[PDB]
């Protein structure tokens, strides 16, 4: 259903609203109509590693098959999540590297619509320039 | 193999943020900036469209004047 | 989990209307027309479309839907039938956007 | 005569060539960019907040 | 972002100019075209052999309004106006 705060929004407390603001500026139903207040070089070196550990466990997981083969698939999993780890520091810079290519995009569509306009009216000119060449 | 080509065919990426906030400043500025500069080509541009056209006029006159 | 706030009460009554059905299920109703209660309450939740409340909106889209609803209630089955076909023809883009 | 006759057709062409050029251009895009310089002034908040919107289906 | 800038502007504007129905839901540079066309009509009309009782026009704004006298409580004026030139 609806909150129950909507049962305090009459006509009658929204006349009564803008007072009261000014009345608190300087506990009830008008307290409903205020709204609520807010409440309070880089991992690339290791990436390389850690890939390179990978291949190094899988052969292990093939080496071992036995029951010894648990043991390994152990480290395994420890690997694979250091990888999210790196990619998780991938997260937030990623982000702004493509807000600057917005920005960069939006600059070149700037200066190319005038050069489009302006080609087209040196064009006009030259024309014109002809036709008073062919008279006197 | 593939994984190496992509991880070297990443962007250079930075251990500091400074740098690319700066960017992002400086790219507004830029923005701006043109924005202003197309501003004035666009106000020249109509200019000399008004000129041509009272160039068109005054042919239009001397034809109408003429034939008739 | 312990007792709610009304920051949170409103926030996912507001995030609530990104639900086409039960926007629909609240239109589609006979005793919240009667008094103009709801229709205040829906023009009184327009304060998430502006900072620092829109830092916490998850879905972008129940925000413009309230701002529909209240530009619909100034100015009655149909048009409440109107309005769900074609943000139904909206919907699956987004979603095959999303993931 | 002949010759009065291909004046006044090159005229023409130089006309219609001008309402083009008219037709290609002005205060919307100043009032525009007027507003988009508005929007511009912050990316701080999009940093931290468009995160967040990427992992999120519909409510249900 | 795009959508980060949407909610910074108050809702998502491309769900409206991208929807139909629910866009149905949701001055001084057009006076300068009508004078436009009538630089196109003076030239050929300037260059035609306009008969002599045509010889008076006045050309309004949009238009080739002339005249001739005659009777019926009103004078004989028509207004003109096309398109095709070639």
């Amino acid at each position: 259903t609806s909150p129950s705060y909507v049962k305090f929004f009459t006509q009658s407390n929204l006349e009564k609203l803008p007072k009261y603001k000014e009345k608190k500026a300087a506990t009830c139903a008008l307290d409903y109509l205020i709204p609520p207040p807010m409440p309070k070089q880089y991992k690339i070196q290791e990436l390389r590693k850690l890939l390179k550990s990978l291949l190094l466990n899988y052969l292990e997981l093939i080496g071992v098959l036995p029951d010894m083969y648990e043991r390994k698939v152990e480290n395994i999993r420890t690997i694979l999540v250091n990888i999210h780890h790196l990619l998780n520091e991938y997260r937030p810079h990623q982000s702004r590297e493509s807000l600057i290519m917005l920005l960069e995009e939006q600059l070149e569509y700037k200066r190319g619509e005038i050069r489009e306009i302006e080609q087209v009216c040196k064009q006009v000119h030259d024309k014109l320039t002809s036709i008073q060449d062919t008279l006197r | 193999r593939q994984i190496n080509k992509l991880i070297d065919s990443l962007p250079g990426v930075d251990v500091s943020a400074e740098e690319q906030l700066r960017k992002i400043d400086m790219l507004q500025k830029k923005l701006v900036e043109v924005e202003d500069e197309k501003i004035e080509a666009i106000k020249k541009k109509e200019k000399l469209l008004r000129h041509v056209d009272s160039l068109i006029e005054d042919f239009v006159d001397g034809i109408a004047n003429s034939k008739k | 989990n312990p007792l709610p706030t009304r920051f949170e009460v409103e926030l996912e009554f507001i995030q609530s209307l990104a639900n086409i059905q039960y926007v629909t299920y609240l239109l589609t109703q006979q005793q919240i027309w009667k008094s103009p209660n709801f229709k205040n309450y829906l023009k009184y939740l327009e304060y998430w479309c502006n900072p620092p409340y829109s830092q916490c909106i998850v879905y972008p889209n129940c925000l413009f839907i309230l701002k529909l609803l209240n530009g619909f209630m100034e100015s009655x089955x149909x048009x409440x039938x109107x309005x769900x076909x074609x943000x139904x023809x909206x919907x699956x883009x987004x979603x095959x956007x999303x993931x | 005569d002949k010759d009065s006759e291909e004046l006044d057709s090159k005229t023409r062409k130089i006309l219609e060539i001008l309402n083009e050029c008219h037709d290609e251009l002005x205060x919307x895009x100043x009032x525009x960019x007027x507003x988009x310089x508005x929007x511009x002034x912050n990316s701080t908040e999009l940093l931290d907040y468009a995160t967040k919107l990427s992992k999120f289906i519909w409510p249900a | 972002l795009v959508t980060a800038l949407e909610v910074l502007s108050l809702g998502r504007p491309n769900l409206p100019t991208h929807n139909f129905k629910l866009s149905g839901v949701s001055i001084g540079l057009i006076l300068q075209r009508l004078k436009d066309l009538n630089l196109t009509v003076s030239i050929k009309i300037a260059l035609m052999n306009i008969p002599k009782p045509l010889n008076s026009y006045h050309i309004k704004n949009g238009r080739i309004y002339f005249t001739v006298p005659n009777e019926f409580e009103i004078q004989l004026s028509t207004v003109n106006r096309q398109s095709p030139l070639f």
